């Protein structure tokens, strides 16, 4: 399985719009680096080896530091309710790591973009990549913005001087569904 | 759709736009306190400008929703602390002359210049020489020229910027439904709307005034001691029934009276504890007193340096040339980046220093998870208070003598005891009347009860009633005594360093207790105790997201102020010092002038 892409590439996805790569070796990835969260929900860490499943799915995006502690089943937040939402009956194994030395420039790196307006709760395992102006009063604004109405993404602010909690945290969400073995 | 969603659905994108703007202007304003160049001058302003704009400009939009209409509290105390007009409710003429008034006031007190009477070419400024002169001087004649001089050439050119200030200032605080600038002022310890914990703003003057009405019985036994003292240094100058001078006092204005500590030390053959050659035999730097004050700030439950702060933070002067302006302070950039800034030498004083910004960036720390708007002590006095409490508690001799800076066994005695408290009352105690007068002063005279021709006769009035002082020369309506301060002409308020005073001693005894103290107050250490750290922390983390009047009582058990604490920290001092005065005359009469002859 080619996990030296989805794990390595050179520029990962936002929040708002993730990459979903399918899979038509854990150990390369179990034993390898720091990884500050790495938490295996419905198959135990140590036997990814003898159960095996139709097709893996790797999802991939950049959040901020305090906010991987959302991405798990039955969570909410500005994350987990907008953005991305993993259902209460998941199967696979999230991990995180953090990336401050390659997604951080001085003077701010304004490429992440999490949205933090929408009109109801994200359904599990959807995407939603409109730009629609957001109507907080009862006066329509067809599409400018003004007063009560206002631009849904709210690209983070990221920089090499931060605190732990507010530099960048890649992730990664292997999820299984039942081939590959 | 109602009236009240729609309010924090303005509050989310205000926060992130602010948080941004803010950090941006923090690291600019930083930037440049560190490395003094001329290019760093405009980077930093050109952020200024921009957060002011941004600020200005959301300040002129949140006006659209009414504050009667909100339910939730946090809501309604993050908009209405950002629909508060401020200034700009004026017109554009007033402005303009308010602020060039102000400018030239500060300009005024900043670069003032009074030189001799027999070499008119030796001018001094007011802090490289005046209160140098005023602050180890020993001569009568000398302190009396500088402290007529200050008063006489500086003092006479604010009175006119003054009388248009006030008037300015007054219709700027009657536009927002104030009654005076002086009820702007006493609007920040209000709450409104708790049932329980409700504070006029009209009740701030009676609390002050009835904490005030229990130091006087104390004040009174140091003033007959300091008088009873100097009437050795300057024989034929003092009465033995007047008041003192207020020119002998130690400074300019008589703020302070710890420069009288060399005239009135009680046992003069006893040096008090100051550990500096231990430090230097030991040979500590700048970086393990640091170390040292981190250690006993987690001592007591309190986490860690967020190891942001080694690496970007300025603890030793850069030497080469990085001309940089470290007055010791604690900065809060934000999005989680604390840093110190301050020239440390190897000293005491800058290893209690450290404790007392440590302290400050440990508050900073705890409520950051507040939003933006709430990211502040209760009120004006808390964060003082809480970083000062630090630098009391860790300079004891029991304290000391488990860092190592003391030797292992060291038997104290009740000398360097009292000699330690009447340090310590020299600063704490002699500064409240002062403070408490000169604040009653400034709103009597915003109210307008004191009439414009009758300003510096109130004024010395009070002064010989209240803190006991009085003048060496006559001084007429021309002057304006009070505008030669650095507070009163750069308009500061200033009301918080007399409640500070109070919170401080009652956040002491009341850890005190946690701790299970049993001996004096002034030997307390709240060190190796969790619950000192636990019950200091259920208020830290509060930030102004509650009223102050349960901030408070969330740590010490009443709603309002007191000052018993303050007296049982200083019960001992105090019993000596009835003992010292059995054939002085405790008191003062307000008739009795050096110029009386
Ligand atoms: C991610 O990609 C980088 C670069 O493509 C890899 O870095 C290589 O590391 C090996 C040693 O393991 C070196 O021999 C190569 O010279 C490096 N290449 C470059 C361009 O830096 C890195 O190993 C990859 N990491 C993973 C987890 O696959
Ligand atoms: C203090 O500020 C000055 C100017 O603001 C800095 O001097 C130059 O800054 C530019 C900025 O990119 C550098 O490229 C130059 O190399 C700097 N000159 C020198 C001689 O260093 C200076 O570097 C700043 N000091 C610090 C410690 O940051
Ligand atoms: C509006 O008021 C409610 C309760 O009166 C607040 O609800 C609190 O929300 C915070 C975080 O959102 C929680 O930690 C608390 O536990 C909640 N308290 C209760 C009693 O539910 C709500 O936060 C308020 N609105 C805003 C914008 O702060
Ligand atoms: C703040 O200043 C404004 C003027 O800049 C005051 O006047 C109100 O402004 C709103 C906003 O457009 C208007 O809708 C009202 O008609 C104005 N007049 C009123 C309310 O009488 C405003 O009152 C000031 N508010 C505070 C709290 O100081
Ligand atoms: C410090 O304590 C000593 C005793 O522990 C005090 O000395 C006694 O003082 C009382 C009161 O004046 C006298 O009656 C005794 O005769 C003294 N005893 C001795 C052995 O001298 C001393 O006065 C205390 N000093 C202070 C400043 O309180
Ligand atoms: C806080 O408590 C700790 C442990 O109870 C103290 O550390 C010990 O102090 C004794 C007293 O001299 C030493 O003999 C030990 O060597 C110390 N242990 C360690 C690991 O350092 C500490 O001194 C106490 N601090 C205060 C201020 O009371
Ligand atoms: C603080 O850091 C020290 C390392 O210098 C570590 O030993 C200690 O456990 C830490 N304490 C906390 C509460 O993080």
């Amino acid at each position: 399985c080619p996990f030296d892409e989805v794990f390595n590439a050179t520029t990962f996805a936002s929040v708002y719009a993730w990459n979903r790569k399918r899979i038509s070796d854990y150990s390369v990835l179990y034993n390898f680096a720091p990884f500050f969260a790495f938490k295996c929900y419905g198959v135990s860490p140590t036997k990814l080896n003898d159960l095996c499943f139709t097709n893996v799915y790797a999802d991939s995006f950049v959040i901020r530091g305090n906010e991987v502690s959302q991405i798990a089943p039955g969570q909410t937040g500005n994350i987990a309710d907008y953005n991305y939402k993993l259902p209460d009956d998941f199967t696979g194994c999230v991990i995180a790591w953090n990336s401050n030395k390659l997604d951080s420039k001085v003077g701010g790196n304004y490429n992440y973009r999490y949205r933090l307006f929408r009109k109801s709760n994200l359904k599990p395992f959807e995407r939603d990549i409109s730009t629609e102006i957001y109507q907080a009063g009862n006066k329509p604004c067809n599409g400018v913005a003004g007063v009560n109405c206002y631009f849904p993404l709210q690209s983070y602010g990221f920089r090499p001087t931060y605190g732990v909690g507010h530099q960048p945290y890649r992730v990664v969400v292997l999820s299984f569904e039942l081939t590959v073995c | 759709s109602t009236i009240e969603e729609q309010a924090k659905t303005f509050l989310d994108k205000f926060n992130h736009e602010a948080e941004d703007l803010f950090y941006q202007s923090s690291l600019a304003s930083w930037n440049y306190n560190t490395n003094i160049t001329e290019e760093n001058v405009q980077n930093m302003n050109n952020a200024g400008d921009k957060w002011s704009a941004f600020l200005k400009e959301q300040s002129t939009l949140a006006q659209m929703y009414p504050l009667q209409e909100i339910q939730n509290l946090t809501v309604k105390l993050q908009l209405q602390a950002l629909q508060q007009n401020g200034s700009s409710v004026l017109s554009e003429d007033k402005s303009k002359r308010l602020n060039t008034i102000l400018n030239t006031m500060s300009t005024i007190y900043s670069t003032g210049k009074v030189c001799n009477p027999d070499n008119p070419q030796e001018c001094l400024l007011l802090e490289p020489g005046l209160n140098e002169i005023m602050a180890n001087s020993l001569d009568y004649n000398e302190r009396l020229w500088a402290w007529e001089s200050w008063r006489s050439e500086v003092g006479k050119q604010l009175r006119p910027l003054y009388e248009e200030y006030v008037v300015l200032k007054n219709e700027m605080a009657r536009a927002n439904h104030y009654e005076d600038y002086g009820d702007y002022w006493r609007g920040d310890y209000e709450v409104n709307g708790v049932d329980g914990y409700d504070y006029s703003r009209g009740q701030l003057i009676e609390d002050v005034e009835h904490t005030f009405e229990e130091i006087k019985p104390l004040y009174e036994h140091l003033h007959a001691y300091v008088r009873a003292k100097l009437m050795n240094a300057y024989p034929s100058y003092i009465s033995p029934i007047g008041c003192l001078p207020a020119h002998l006092l130690g400074d300019m204005w008589g703020r302070f009276w710890t420069n009288l500590y060399s005239l009135t030390v009680p046992f003069g053959q006893k040096p008090n504890i100051d550990v500096t050659d231990a430090m230097v035999d030991q040979a500590w730097d700048a970086q393990r007193i640091f170390k040292e004050a981190e250690k006993f700030f987690v001592s007591v439950g309190l986490p860690n340096m967020t190891q942001g702060f080694w690496e970007n933070s300025m603890l030793t002067d850069p030497g080469n040339v990085q001309k940089a302006v470290c007055h010791p302070t604690a900065w809060d950039l934000g999005k989680g980046d604390f840093r110190i800034l301050m020239c440390t030498k190897v000293t005491m004083d800058d290893f209690l220093t450290a404790h007392h910004e440590m302290g400050h960036i440990q508050y900073d720390m705890a409520y950051a998870a507040q939003p933006f708007l709430l990211r502040n002590g209760a009120n004006e006095g808390f964060h003082e208070a809480v970083g000062e409490i630090m630098s009391l508690s860790a300079a004891t001799p029991k304290h000391l003598k488990s860092i190592g800076l003391l030797s292992p066994d060291f038997q104290e005695d009740n000398e360097t005891e009292i000699n330690f408290l009447l340090k310590q009352a020299l600063t704490i105690v002699g500064t409240l009347p002062f403070t408490y007068m000169l604040e009653k002063w400034r709103w009597m005279v915003f109210k307008g009860e004191i009439p414009k021709d009758q300003w510096m006769k109130k004024w010395w009035e009070m002064k010989r009633e209240i803190v006991g002082v009085v003048e060496p020369v006559p001084h007429d309506e021309t002057y304006c005594d009070p505008a030669s301060l650095f507070h009163v002409s750069n308009d500061y308020s200033f009301i918080r360093y007399y409640t500070r005073t109070l919170y401080q001693f009652q956040f002491q005894e009341a850890l005190c207790q946690a701790a299970k103290h049993e001996g004096p107050l002034h030997k307390c250490d709240i060190s190796n105790s969790t619950e000192a750290g636990q019950k200091l922390f259920n208020m830290l983390r509060l930030g102004k997201s509650e009223p102050w009047t349960l901030a408070l009582e969330n740590v010490v058990g009443a709603k309002n102020m007191n000052v018993r604490p303050l007296l049982n920290y200083f019960e001992p001092l105090f019993t000596w010092l009835k003992d010292q005065n059995k054939n002085s005359f405790v008191g003062w009469s307000t008739d009795w002038s050096p110029y009386a002859d």
